[PDB]
């Protein structure tokens, strides 16, 4: 029993086939109250807590170097996402969760990683993706991975409709395989929650 | 109540009134109060819901009047499987630590 | 008891107002009380709030 | 929480699962003591009649709570409308001694009568269901009951389970509901 | 005494300002607890009634007096002149509830029925006046009530506020004046 | 020197002709934990500031009685009106502040007041319409009005597109007076902000 | 109380006679007493008697 439930503000979730959790860089925040703010940053706490995003389906057909990403923060329909457009700056790290659930008789092995300040890989390039935070989805031993970042970046604060620090990769690194008794396909989800959330120089309306 | 070798993840969400209709969708509920969980050696989950109202009271019974429910709804989403068709879920209910009733009535037409 | 309010004390024994009960040895033998009350209220696994 | 739910054993999980406080409650109107403890009503009637909880209406809160449970036990108390005098008289009495004055009679007072009345069955406690495969030489024991009544005439009769005790709860159903969502209807309201 | 009229600040100057002295008083009539304390009549009526306040005459002293008050409380007790027996009913109740005897019912005895009742309401206090945008799914909400009552037919009905808490206190008017300097009235004297 | 000057949030107002502020019904704010909304309720600092709108023009045809009233909340355009759609229950007091400004030469006086659950008012109840907690406004004293009230209602939460608990209501007292050398008509503006703003019951997204 | 006036004590428990208030923590909450007492009394100004 390797059985973990996370919690985010009033949403919760819980795997039992955990593999523990990937922290990346780091394992604090660094100061979210730097000169570049002044006095004027303050935390949102209602918005950090878990949102969905439908990855990809793992298919016997996608190879080796098979990638999908995920930039971060994308589009988002909740409080988070009305903070982007409330305030000129914000800052927020992320604590994420991708399944791949199909069943112990399959195959193949995706590796799922945070990347910071994305760049498209070189196809050789993919053999090193795991200097990355990461960790793996085998359907012989789990069917959750789960890795939490803070937030970096060049400046304390971003603007996000202008940069994406952090983006989110699952890459087949060995393919899917189907036997009589196994799943078909696996779907492949993303539970994201963003963390300390900090806001800072209030927008006008649009009226 | 699957097979060993049916898999699958769920969510439960409390979608509190002031909303037209219920999103049928994990994505649009998931800005809720709400819960997921997948399968595993433990086949039961239990969540509660919340009592959030106004009054601090609520009626048992439901107005003819009453056109959305005024506590509003529970939708429970499945979003993946893995070889789960045509198992199942059972769902039961129970009362809560807190969960109180007052103002005895003889309602039943006799 | 249970809806009797009667402040004053009743003007009949008791062994008249209600029937004697005997025993062979109320307590608490509330079997659902005690069953209610041992319920599971925690969490099953690793937390991370 | 998970649990393994075959076991059957209990789980209650609060609202501090997802960040919330459980409140305060005071469940004094379900106490079982408190609920049963009010007047029914027992429909039909005759002028000789032998009290059995199980005429009860079993849609009406008592008769429905009443057979919720397997076993149970109490006083009791009854208001009776009469014509003439009201003779009284305990489980396992012969039909014939109704008719006698000596036993528990009492004469005729408007606009009714209202009594306290012992529990006189021979049994521990007595039952809502018995499965008997004969129980002789859905029937339930003739033992069953809390005496008889006689009166030129029986217009009314109230129940009033005193000090009761039910054990070993059993279905308690609500209407069915045919609408698709809610079972809606008429709640009081001002004009 | 001058004062900044504008800041709304109280003041209350005294004959002391001009060599007066002023008294002892004694306001126990003007008591809120006290003066809302007695019945008042409900002219509205019907063999099923709701019971609310509102239906009080809106120049009564008790009804006038509670709409100078924007939200209330108070427990309740009724006089109640029927036909048959009364049957009430806490607020939220279905209204088919009614016709079961299981529920507080008062058997018919003359020359009318007095009953003390519980504030029933799953709202902190009410409110005389309720500013809803709608309220849905002059019209104050279904929940404003004190439950309801029903007999084969009801002749008069009478309402006392006990424990009454009076907030928030709203315009009181007086009769309106047509005459050059006083509304005169015929007063009480021996003949 | 009456010189006031409020803060609410990162916005200020400050008055240099007060006349004080005028605490209505109450000096604190009722138990914003209660049972009703189990242990989920959340502040939102961030709403608490000040917001602007319009009343009306005082000019000297508007007679004694003339009044114009502003139903709260009214329409927002900022995080306030957000967390009206995206919470079920809220709750909130007011921290008003209204400006009739003219000049001294100018002459009369409006009445601004709080009013709890609005019922269109009888001439006649306009005279005892003081029982509201308010405050005046004439020329030769003062330009601005200020008023602080509580939360209140009959639920400890409200859902304001259903019920307005608060309303604020200005009236002319006394005719507005011109001269030549007074202003030749004065409009009145409220300046208003939110204050112990509390949500409860996250709705869903609309997508 | 407000006009009762009984001498003697009542028949029925508190319980029965009246609903039962709770609390979430009669006080001297009485804004209008408070606000009546905190009115100017004095005399703004110089005096010459």
């Amino acid at each position: 029993d390797r059985l973990l439930t996370t919690r985010n503000g009033h949403t919760t979730s819980t795997t039992q086939s955990s593999v523990g959790v990937t922290y990346g860089y780091s394992t604090e925040e660094d100061h979210v109250a730097g000169p570049n703010t002044s006095g004027l940053e303050t935390r949102v706490v209602q918005a950090e807590r878990f949102f969905k995003k439908f990855l990809f389906d793992w298919t016997t057909d996608k190879p080796f170097g098979y990638l999908t990403k995920l930039e971060l923060p994308t589009d988002h329909h909740g409080v988070f996402g009305h903070l982007v457009d409330s305030y000129a700056y914000m800052r927020n790290g992320w604590d994420v969760e991708v399944s791949a659930v199909g069943n112990q008789f399959n195959g193949g092995c995706l590796l799922v990683a945070m990347v910071p300040e994305w760049k498209a890989f070189d196809t050789r390039e993919k053999y090193q993706l795991t200097l990355f935070p990461h960790q793996f989805i085998s359907p012989r031993t789990n069917m959750t991975a789960h890795i939490t970042v803070p937030y970096l970046g060049v400046n304390r604060y971003d603007q996000y409709k202008k940069h994406k620090p952090w983006t989110l990769v699952v890459m087949v690194l060995s393919p899917l395989t189907v036997s009589n008794t196994a799943a078909p396909q696996i779907k492949v989800y993303a539970n994201i929650a963003p963390t300390y959330v900090h806001v800072a120089g209030e927008l006008p309306s649009k009226e | 109540t699957g097979s060993t070798d049916s898999k699958a993840r769920y969510m439960v969400a409390y979608i509190p009134p002031g909303v037209e209709t219920p999103p049928d969708t994990p994505e649009e509920a998931a800005h809720c109060i709400h819960a997921e969980w997948d399968t595993g050696l433990n086949s039961k989950f239990t969540f509660s819901i919340p009592y959030v109202s106004a009054a601090d009271y609520a009626y048992t019974a439901s107005d003819t009047a009453e056109t959305t429910n005024v506590q509003g709804w529970v939708c429970v989403y499945q979003i993946t499987h893995g070889k789960a068709e045509n198992d199942t879920l059972l769902v039961s209910a129970s009362a809560g630590k807190d969960f109180e009733l007052r103002l005895p009535i003889d309602p039943r037409t006799q | 008891s249970g809806n009797t309010g009667s402040i004053i004390n009743n003007y009949y024994m008791q062994q008249y107002q209600n029937s004697m009960s005997t025993q062979l040895g109320t307590q608490n033998n509330d079997w659902f009380s005690k069953l209610a009350s041992s319920a599971f209220t925690g969490l099953f696994g690793a937390l991370l709030a | 929480t998970t649990t393994t739910g075959e076991s059957a054993d209990p789980v209650t999980t609060t609202v501090e699962n997802y960040g919330g406080d459980t409140q305060v409650q005071r469940r004094h109107h379900t106490d079982v003591g408190f609920i049963m403890d009010r007047f029914v009503k027992i429909n039909s009637l005759s002028p000789t009649h032998v009290i059995d909880l199980m005429q009860t209406h079993k849609h009406g809160i008592v008769g429905a709570l009443l057979r919720a449970a397997t076993y149970y036990f109490s006083d009791l108390e009854i208001v009776v409308r009469h014509d003439g005098n009201l003779t009284w008289v305990p489980n396992g009495a012969p039909e014939a001694a109704l008719s006698n004055t000596s036993n528990p009679t009492a004469y005729n007072k408007a606009p009714f009568t209202r009594l306290a009345l012992p529990y006189t069955a021979p049994h521990r406690v007595l039952a809502t269901v018995y499965d008997g495969t004969n129980k002789y030489s859905t029937q339930l024991p003739a033992s069953f009951n809390y005496g008889a009544i006689q009166a030129q005439a029986i217009h009314e009769l109230l129940v009033r389970m005193k000090r009761a005790e039910l054990y070993c709860p059993r279905p308690l159903l609500a209407i069915k509901v045919t609408s698709q969502d809610r079972y809606k209807q008429k709640i009081i309201a001002p004009a």
